[PDB]
DNA sequence: AAAAGAACGGAACGCCTGCTCTGAACCTGTGCC
């Protein structure tokens, strides 16, 4: 299972990342044609990241780590530069693929806190700019619902660390 | 005359311009003996940054035509003209084939500019500069030589360390190219550089 | 006695191992110099070993490639220390070797640069003198080889001004320290390094005017000071103040006016120069542009004043 | 000369605010810093001075901003060559502290008000950058010898855990306060970024050597600091949301420079933390126990808000 | 068993902005003019 798991993590974020990136609305109705991409492939992403959670193998939680931290860095630097100007015409598709987004980067901060309480060397390994990575998406979002003045709506809180399908 | 009379003195800064202009449309037709003259006339006088364009147009204009170390001398006198000519040939070099008087000027501005490699070890790293120019220059283009020697002790000694296979290719042909001079203690000092380098290098230099 | 002894000990390090037995040796005339400071014999067996081992080097230049990782190990290691006299010059005579001369002295820069540093970092806080008392200078010793070389060494000389030349272009705060540090140990071998004084003066006149658009104001220093210590040193080295004047009228930065009055006893004892200059200057007075007729006419009431008013 | 001057600055700053003149008592502050640049090395003068200034500072009230910056640069000045200030900056975090309010917004402090230099008025950017200023310099100077650290080394140890420790003291303080929203905010993540990173090259040397004094420092270090800045990371969100209000009533630009430090904390907390766990397996000793897991937020888009 | 190998994991100097401190006569308000 973990070398089809690896690939396949692999082939998707290649697939993310080949996306085109976010014209300054330059594009009517394309970004329809160009938006429901991303809700499938965050279905993906999150058929994928539930997929970790039955195998607690050593080297899926690694790949896991390393190719979510990637997967989320290109979301950052691709999908939301489209998805600001999305969110005047579209409002309900943005909101549900930021809702899917979320509900798969919530257990990555569970199992980084997993791997630093089991003191894996590997796992620990990746921690560090994975947290960071999961920060600065956190703050891209507020940072473009403040450009759609939608500032006020945002709101940021803590996550209760969780082990894997479990609780503190 | 005319030319060098208007160069030696200074003129109003509107009325450059299209002086300039006038150069670089003259220069073509500039002879053997001729052109060289108003190619260090003009080098002289012009020293705008915005020159930059006419640069690259007078290095376009004189690649077909090519003592003729006397643009050196002018291009020696200003300490510091190596920016204008090196973005120039960047711009220029990126999109053009190759330019004989390219390669010439930038081993001038490497002896004077220090800084001149950049652009080298780019271009002929990233599918330019063919051995085949640089050889036909240095057969035909004998001053590149009388220039000065530590030329080879410059570019090639430092490209043979390359990691490019095509770097470590156009170092091999430089130092075969200033093994052909005639010049007797310079081709004894790259034979002894080269053996220097045989007996201590890395293995693939070896 | 010694040098034999030590040749013969070269030769078994040859055959055998170079790890510890160079070392040994450095240590060896560490302590010798030392003992001997509070010789002139002893100082000329030094020459003749430094001789053979730099000839022996110089014939195999890749059994000392070793030496470079050990003295980086031994800096790494030791902070500022293993930077004797003896290591020194012997770095400088294999630099005279020709062979990887180039990271020899990129590494002396780099280590020049750090203990510059140091020493400013130490100088603007004592918090770190009272938990960092290994304060180790680089500019003393390297300014104390210039006496320990100067009992006529082989290649000594020879070094010293190739380290010099390389100093003053590393030059270009740091480049502050490393200029004057460059400008004494040039002044000091001038003072001291006699036969080389004709070929030292040809070389840095050769390199005076070798920056015209780049500032040459150490330059213009460093040559004044030696014509001040020897003011008979360009007579002997004629030829040249004739030659001087080939693009004086460029770039008068204050550098023409430090240039004719460190000069000026040449001009005052020397007719020939006088005429050349009164020649450029029908040149240069008459250039109907302005970019650089102030240099001329700076130059000429400068030299109003050069001559004397006898009379 | 400088008694002659300091006469003159007593007599023009007792005086009342109407006759103030602040561009003379700007020169009197830095005429004396000028002529302090070359006093003995080990004069008595050299500690009298040090004795009168700090007795001026924290008895006056220089209200002027320049008077207060640079009456302060000057007994750094003297302060640098002498001793270590990480006593004086503890104390000047204890007085920002009384004069405002602390994060938890459910806690009082006494007035405390060890130095009447600062002030409630005074609270700005004048004092909180110019301390972190030195926060720089201070481990600036650290790292040069931690680098040069990787006989007396013993010592060599114990002096840098002692500075590090009463500066990790110190940035306990301010970060329970209520920062002023302006640079500052910006500057003590610059520096807090900057300080963990110190806090690993040491910890990364030791590697190819375990004390309990580095592990009491740790201690301290998980028990005043992380639980604190995460904290007070949770007040950088509501005070970054009132100040957003001011929008002149393409907010892009300003919205990613107001949060860019934030993420890059988190990055400064783990590498310390990875390399920490990399020592703690190989220096065979459970260091996590007094630490805390590490902590992360979420957020939520309030679609009711938006109509 | 928890050892290598080398492909995987990782580091340094360079860049001009979108930055905030600084700047500037003003125009307002009100005791004075």
């Amino acid at each position: 299972f973990p070398v089809f798991f690896r690939v396949m993590m692999a082939q998707l974020e290649s697939s993310v990342k080949s996306i085109p990136a976010g014209k300054p609305s330059d594009s009517g109705e394309v970004q329809l044609e160009k938006l429901l991409k991303w809700n499938i492939a965050v279905r993906n992403f999150h058929i994928l990241i539930n997929l970790v959670k039955v195998f607690d193998s050593r080297p899926v939680l690694s790949i896991c780590l390393k190719y979510g931290r990637l997967f989320v860095e290109a979301f950052l630097k691709l999908a939301m530069p489209l998805l600001d100007h999305s969110f005047k015409k579209h409002r309900d598709d943005v909101q549900s693929l930021l809702k899917t987004l979320q509900l798969s980067t919530r257990q990555l901060h569970h199992m980084c806190g997993h791997s630093k309480i089991h003191q894996d060397l590997g796992l620990t390994n990746h921690v560090p700019l994975l947290k960071k990575s999961l920060e600065q998406f956190v703050y891209r979002v507020k940072a473009m619902l403040a450009f759609n003045h939608c500032q006020e709506a945002f709101w940021v809180g803590v996550l209760k660390n969780r082990d894997l399908q479990g609780e503190e | 005359p005319i030319l060098d009379a208007l160069s030696r003195l200074d003129l109003d800064a509107e009325l450059l311009a299209k002086v300039r202009q006038s150069a670089m449309t003259i220069v073509p037709s500039v002879k053997l003996e001729d052109l060289p003259v108003v190619i260090k006339f003009i080098l002289h006088n012009v020293k705008a940054a915005d020159a930059v364009e006419v640069i690259s147009d007078l290095r376009k204009s004189l690649d077909l035509s090519s003592l003729f170390d006397v643009i050196k001398l002018a291009v020696r006198f200003q300490k510091d003209v190596s920016e204008a000519w090196i973005k120039a040939i960047e711009n220029s070099t990126s999109v053009s084939d190759h330019k004989v008087l390219d390669l010439i000027v930038l081993l001038l501005i490497h002896s004077t500019r220090k800084q001149t490699e950049k652009v080298l070890r780019s271009k002929i790293r990233l599918g330019c500069m063919p051995e085949q120019l640089m050889q036909n220059a240095f057969q035909n283009h004998s001053m590149v030589i009388k220039d000065f020697f530590p030329s080879i002790l410059s570019l090639a000694q430092t490209f043979l360390h390359s990691a490019h296979p095509a770097v470590v290719s156009f170092g091999s042909c430089m130092y075969k190219q200033a093994f052909a001079v005639f010049d007797s203690y310079c081709q004894q000092e790259v034979v002894c550089a080269l053996v220097t380098h045989v007996c201590s290098g890395n293995e693939t230099e070896l | 006695e010694i040098p034999p002894l030590v040749y013969q000990l070269l030769l078994l390090s040859a055959k055998g191992s170079k790890k510890t037995v160079l070392e040994g040796i450095i240590s060896f005339f560490n302590q010798l110099d030392k003992r001997q400071k509070e010789l002139d014999q002893l100082r000329h067996v030094e020459g003749t070993v430094i001789l053979h081992i730099v000839s022996a080097i110089n014939l195999d230049q890749d059994i000392g490639e070793e030496l470079i990782k050990h003295l980086k190990t031994e800096q790494q290691k030791d902070p500022g220390k293993a930077l004797c006299p003896f290591s020194v010059s012997l770095l400088l005579s294999t630099a005279v070797k020709h062979r990887l001369q180039e990271q020899i002295f990129d590494f002396l820069k780099t280590s020049i640069t750090r203990s510059c540093k140091d020493l400013q970092i130490l100088q603007a806080s004592k918090f770190l003198q009272d938990l960092c008392p290994q304060q180790y200078d680089v500019t003393a010793v390297i300014l104390e080889v210039v006496k320990n070389s100067a009992f006529g060494w082989d290649h000594v000389t020879q070094g010293l001004v190739d380290l010099g030349f390389s100093l003053m272009e590393s030059y270009e705060m740091p480049a502050q320290q490393a200029c004057k540090l460059g400008a004494s140990i040039l002044l000091e071998t001038f003072k001291v390094h006699e036969p080389i004084r004709s070929d030292i003066l040809e070389q840095v006149l050769n390199r005076v005017l070798t920056k015209a658009a780049s500032p040459v104001s150490h330059f213009i220093d460093l040559l004044s000071n030696i014509v001040v210590s020897a003011p008979l040193v360009l007579q002997n080295s004629s030829s040249r103040v004739t030659e001087t004047f080939d693009n004086l009228s460029f770039l008068p930065i204050d550098t023409v006016q430090g240039l004719l009055r460190a000069v000026q006893p040449l001009l005052k004892v020397s007719m020939s120069v006088r005429d050349s200059l009164i020649l450029v200057l029908q040149k240069a007075i008459f250039s109907r542009q302005l970019d650089a007729r102030k240099a001329a006419v700076a130059g000429f009431l400068l030299l109003l004043r050069n001559f004397k008013i006898l009379g | 000369q400088i008694r002659q001057f300091q006469r003159s600055l007593v007599n023009q700053l007792s005086s009342a605010e109407d006759d103030f003149n602040s561009k003379e008592t700007q020169l009197l502050i830095t005429i004396l810093s000028t002529l302090s640049k070359l006093l003995d090395p080990g004069s008595q003068q050299f500690l009298q001075f040090l004795t009168w200034t700090v007795k001026i500072c924290k008895e006056n009230a220089l209200e002027d901003l320049s008077c207060c910056k640079g009456l302060l640069t000057l007994l750094f000045s003297l302060h640098v060559l002498y001793k270590s200030p990480v006593s004086l900056l503890r104390e000047l975090a204890q007085d920002i502290h009384a004069c405002l309010g602390d994060i938890d917004q459910d806690v009082e402090i006494e007035s405390r008000s060890h130095f009447a230099i600062v002030n409630v008025k005074t609270a700005a950017p004048t004092v909180c950058l110019l301390v972190l200023g030195q926060a720089d310099k201070v481990l600036e100077e650290v790292d040069w010898l931690i680098k040069r650290l990787t006989n007396q080394t013993q010592a060599l140890e114990k002096g840098v855990i002692l500075q590090l420790g009463t500066l990790l003291t110190v940035f306990h303080e301010l970060v329970q306060t209520a920062l002023p929203a302006g640079s500052c905010v910006d500057s003590l993540l610059r520096s807090l970024s900057k300080t963990y990173a110190i806090l690993t090259s040491l910890i990364k040397h030791y590697i190819q050597a375990v004390p309990g004094r580095l592990e009491k420092l740790v201690k301290l270090s998980g028990s005043h600091l992380t639980p604190q800045c995460y904290s007070f990371i949770t007040y950088v969100q509501n005070i970054h949301s009132e100040s957003l209000s001011f929008a002149e009533e393409t907010v892009m630009a300003k919205v990613l420079r107001d949060t860019k430090p934030i993420p890059n904390l988190i990055f400064a907390i783990e590498q310390y933390e990875k390399f920490l766990i990399h020592l703690s397996k190989k220096s065979k000793v459970n260091l996590m126990q007094y630490m805390k897991l590490s902590t992360s937020r979420d957020f939520r888009i309030n679609a009711s808000m938006l109509d």
